[PDB]
């Protein structure tokens, strides 16, 4: 057996008909002699190499912007109050809410997901990153309620706790409110 | 408190500017895209 | 497909930018923005047995779509941006001089009116 080569390469592609979601990058041949495990004889054996790369276009366009974008918007409604002397809402109900949209859209687009167990895809890397953030946030945001409601037992918080809050504020780009300045002449 | 009140006006004149502005782009994607889409299929049904 | 999301669409850019008081504080507005997202992320992708699917072009469908993703995307930051402003009157610095000259001449154009306890506020 000998290959024939074509102008463009091995594989002749001069009536290819493209495709929506592969592309081909080259083509290679490679001619091998083989020797039987039982005889010493050869025989001879051709092979084809063919080089194709996905498009990403769709899966960018249709999955990875939507969770980055409520991923953000969650974050944002997670550490956000109308006002700075009122008690805080719960905010397990909106990390719920947004665990259950990902999740909906990981599983329910899942036809062309890899689901594969020998490693994990890029993809994959991606979704648990967003997860955790979410999840670690709703911990965190029940946090700041357990510390302002320390204010209903009576004891000031310490001195050097007060004294490492004055500083940060102003990096931090907060301010006192009206209301704290008062009391304070009072 | 006369400053809060000032403030409070300040964010109801905001809010009714961003209330008409967002449904004019709305308007203009939905029925721009559409309108667009439907002239090109009137077209080739009628001239082929 | 395209009367239902734009329906959705048109119906949370009315309820973002909607309040029940002038003098009150306003609600966070972000769970309604998620839920719409959530709703029309269902509609697309459940229905996607018809769609092209494809990564050669950007189909007339798929524009449609997206447009309506980012100015829900855009009306959330933008509903959280007028409570930021509102909040500002807890601080005790009265806006600036300019600052109020510019509201009072937009208001007649964007028919809003100024409420009764405003207006007794300056007579006092
Ligand atoms: C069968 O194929 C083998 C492939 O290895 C051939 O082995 C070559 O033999 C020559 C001498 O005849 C050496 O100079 C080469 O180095 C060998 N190849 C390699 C890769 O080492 C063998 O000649 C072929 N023909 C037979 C066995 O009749």
């Amino acid at each position: 057996y000998f290959p024939r080569t074509f102008t463009n390469g091995p594989i002749g592609l001069a009536n290819f008909l493209e495709n929506d979601a592969w592309s081909v990058l080259g083509t290679k041949v490679n001619r091998e002699e083989k020797k039987y495990t039982c005889c010493p004889v050869n025989y001879t054996l051709l092979h084809y190499d063919v080089v194709i790369q996905r498009k990403p276009l769709y899966y960018v366009l249709n999955l990875i912007a939507p969770t980055a974008v409520i991923t953000f918007i969650s974050i944002i409604g997670f550490f956000t109050s109308s006002s700075v002397h009122d008690l805080r809402q719960e905010k397990i109900t909106l990390g719920i809410t947004t665990l259950l949209s990902m999740s909906i859209m990981i599983f329910m687009v899942s036809d062309k997901m890899p689901s594969t167990s020998t490693c994990v895809p890029l993809i994959a890397l991606f979704y648990t990153l967003m997860i955790t953030i979410i999840s670690v946030g709703t911990l965190a945001a029940s946090s700041v309620i357990f510390v302002q409601k320390l204010g209903s037992i009576g004891n000031p918080p310490a001195s050097k706790t007060m004294k490492w809050t004055h500083r940060i504020a102003p990096f931090v780009l907060i301010q006192m409110p009206l209301v704290m300045k008062q009391a304070y002449a009072k | 408190n006369i400053v809060e009140l000032e403030w409070d006006w300040v964010a109801a004149v905001l809010e009714r500017v961003f209330l008409i502005f967002f449904t004019i782009c709305f308007l203009f994607s939905a029925i721009g895209i559409n309108l667009y889409g439907w002239y090109i299929w009137y077209t080739e049904n009628h001239f082929l």
